[PDB]
């Protein structure tokens, strides 16, 4: 399945979101 | 407030981000509504032809059924491959080599038609890849414009960052709007093309079965009276 | 209330409910499948010839898939009438039964990918409406303004509720998908046992016919 | 304490916590049942293998296996071998006998390996989803913390202490439920692999007895 | 800041790497794409390996189909006098799958670098940003201000770094995905060619054995 | 400072202790048995007949597994005395030696899955240890109105150290297991070098016998 | 700021495991530059002897070419195994069993040489697995110091803090240098060992063809 | 590969780090 | 996969962020 490639993208969204309330 | 209104209230780089996101969304919708009905018609024709060819008892009987299937009837193309391996093997004595070559060519044609199905799905994969990326670029651009507006003024509050937070999280939002349905459409296209290749393997399997029947009966007729 | 937030809320709700309904329907139907298949295999595990198995399976129902396997085996008997190679019969019959078991196993797969799809895509939205509600919270508090954590908390709570709804949609769909996967795997192995028994029946009778015809 | 922070809960924290601990109880119960089950079955199987290692013909194996008990799987394999003797009466192809019998042994060893596999489907699911439901209880506890802030309407760390701390407690108990299910699942996976291997050893011994007897009978036929 | 400008230049260098890889790989795809399709269209009616060589006499030296026919002719000539022909077929299929996989590997280069760049780039842009945020919080904690107006330019010129990391990251991902798909289609077509070569050898060895069966 | 931190600490420490204990026990186990297999194979490589191989293996010791292979071969000699089918003897003997090589490869595999489960679960108890260490880094923070992190910067810290208690206990053991996946991969093939040679020593000495029964 | 100065800025456990990092990197480079020239020399020798033995049409001609191959010459070892199956099977009528046993021994020896090529590669895959992860653990001890240091200083700025930043950057730039070339060298060693085994199997099939044609001529002369 | 099991741990480190500036 | 090399970088961002509120 070529579907689970979204995980690194999820990590990237999250570690955007670590910076935004700072 | 309105999407055209907050489009007006956004920066021009954020405007370019949003128009790229909505164009990617529109072509995603278009690829979905094209390939869905085209694949549905292909599946309907394939199930029809399989229900027709389920009752053939010899390969020439299958040709007699398949004489009126149409031009791009892929099962008729499978029978064309089988007839090609009949005609190229004229003058031989090994039925097993016939079966090996024919099974190999038909597995290759199954793989080829399955790759012909997948035209445009990597566009969807690239869209699902970079859909958060330009939206995150416009997000960081809007927060940078928020700090530009704070720096240009001499005071600060939340009222300066609020249109910028609006632009930023709205660019993130339209990035997600481009991201998720592209993924879902890729999910269902991958699954249904896999099942289609399975059904095509069933049909070509039946083709190999019929040719195996006729080779075994010809060998039984030639060996013992 | 928040319009796109409420829309993705009810989307997660409808996705969760249809996962419930797929679980109930596939559970009941597959349970009846397992009951009938175990019953029929316990009946069929005692025959000594293929025609004896026809005598047993004449009592079976119409959609008895083991009887469909016997129909495939009888079709390979009837299409090989007048033949001389039994090994070709056995190869054709083995491949037909592999084909038929794979077809039944894919018919088991009807709707499972919807479950896998929803269990994949659930933690994405919810966070979407969370971001939208936190954005609207910042806009409202800025156009009213404050510098505390006291005013910002109800919008954050209403936002994270959407993420909680996303997790509710996420987890049991994955549960249902994996239990359907492994129970269908055991179903496929049981059906392979049945078709293996059918192959052994036809192989026994072909070998005994060859041994009887070799020495008159 | 644990029960005092359970008293600090709303209804959904209570429900996910009782789900965690009941799934944990199911996990430990499955473990302590199947552990002594596997020990008894492996003990009996190794003992019967050491008994049947001295058999040299199949009727000698019947003489050894006359007292193995009803659910003795080695005796069941000998029943399958005797069935393939009786179904091959009047035949002339010992190779087909060995093909049919080896194929039945493949299917029966697969069937016993499926017989071992019960409950493991529960174990894989529990060990998979338990960090995720710990995260879900964490999310609802963080939401209850913000509900408590909305009730108090103040900015204070003593306000945010109990709800955040209880979401942290839900995070802990989710992993408490998470770890031993994965432990027991890998344990039972390895043990069932070794059990199927030893059963294949027994079936190999059955095939060797059958093959020696059929080949010596064919040599005595000439 | 000098460390911020150093990671700016690092983003620029990774972007230039992406440009150069796109240029070289795209100009080799556009040239060596359609030629094997045309040669497969020619060899669709070969019907024997000798007639396949008669078609292949003008394919050129860099024709990979002609290289596969060189491998097939090599396995014919090394195995002259061999009664076992199925072993010839097995060894030749082994050499052909080795050669096709070698061509796929040798034209699959330059792409793991693209995957790493498209991964890493917004993250190191993020640290360049958060080092700009270092200089901002140093200004805050040293000037003791509750004011954001005197400290916003540091955070803006900070977020510039994450912006440029995204700029570097996007075309790496796009070009990597589309070139992976073009490599997949290329390997499919090359496997079709090698499959046809195996069919040619199978036909000719079977007809030669059938001619050697009865005189 | 709480019972759960101490329990997960002693669990991680005892897991690392059991890890290195199984490591250094099975290390000299694999080394001694692999060296013995290598030297016994170099001894048995000079056999020309089967009774010559019995004369070579007369001094190998009872737990020499190649001697057990020759016992298996002599057993298939002695059970099948009085037959005319050497081919069935060779098929059964090949199957027996397959199963004995597989059996020895199973006996080497004991204790390895222990390390596999430990290196798989050690991340999970390690992350839960970081979890409850974070709970103790916390709740006293919001109980004691801690805004300045400098009084809880050693409090935060150190939960990271629980990760440090994890990874060395967690990561290399699987790799060691993977090392033990490959050394046994070197073992079973090396063992597999011998036993089928035991077939070949039989396979000639049956074929040299029946041809001696031919003329 | 130099490397050994940053090494002075750290404490004992990250010192020890960065020593472990650089020792694993050094032994990785050493195994690479050893096995690379080893593979190169054995490829040249095997290609030399293959182009020699491609002209042989009988096994006696193969021994006449092989009379000066050398002690560790693997093609001469294959011809020695073939000569051993000649000499052991003297007096038999089943030449096909001789051919089966000979092909089996040659598959055995090709597998043995392919195992002989891959000695250090287990440690290479080991290092390629562990290098990001031992870099992670070295990262962890090298980072659990800024907490302590700014608890000591009450100073949140430049060179108080920034050598810890450059310390982490160094501590797994070494992990990068240990990780990526290890994986790449192991994959290209797998490539070259696969090509070597393919060439060796071709040579062994050639030996099988020589002995099979000579036994077929002997059996045709016997008929 | 038994290597990608670090992801949940990464998530746990991150959602520690969401709480620490608060 | 050459993707999990971001972890040391995450650690470096975090232990920057320990110093900034101080």
């Amino acid at each position: 399945n070529v579907t689970p490639f979204i995980d690194v993208m999820l990590v990237l969204l999250i570690i955007f979101m670590v910076a935004a309330p700072l | 407030l309105s999407v055209w209104g907050m489009y007006q209230h956004a920066d021009i780089v954020v405007k370019c981000v949003m128009i790229g996101l909505i164009l990617a969304s529109v072509v995603t919708w278009a690829i979905f509504f094209s390939k869905s009905v085209e694949f549905f018609n292909q599946k309907r024709r394939l199930k029809r032809e399989q229900q027709l060819l389920a009752e053939a008892r010899s390969l020439n009987q299958a040709n007699d059924i398949a004489a009126d299937f149409g031009s791009k009837s892929l099962s008729l193309h499978l029978l064309n491959e089988a007839q090609n391996e009949l005609e190229l093997s004229e003058g031989s004595d090994d039925n097993e080599g016939i079966k090996e070559r024919t099974s190999f060519r038909l597995e290759r044609r199954v793989a080829a038609v399955g790759r012909q199905m997948g035209r445009g799905n990597g566009y969807l994969a690239t869209i699902g890849a970079i859909s958060p990326f330009v939206g995150l670029f416009g997000t960081v651009w809007g927060i940078m414009n928020s700090f530009i507006g704070i720096a240009q003024t001499q005071t600060t509050n939340l009222a300066v960052v609020a249109p910028g937070i609006a632009e930023a999280l709205l660019a993130t939002a339209i990035g997600l709007v481009a991201a998720i349905p592209a993924v879902v459409i890729y999910n269902v296209f991958a699954r249904q093309i896999g099942g289609f290749k399975a059904m095509l393997g069933d049909v070509a399997a039946q083709v190999l079965l019929l040719q195996s029947r006729d080779l075994d009966l010809e060998a039984s007729a030639a060996a013992h009276p």
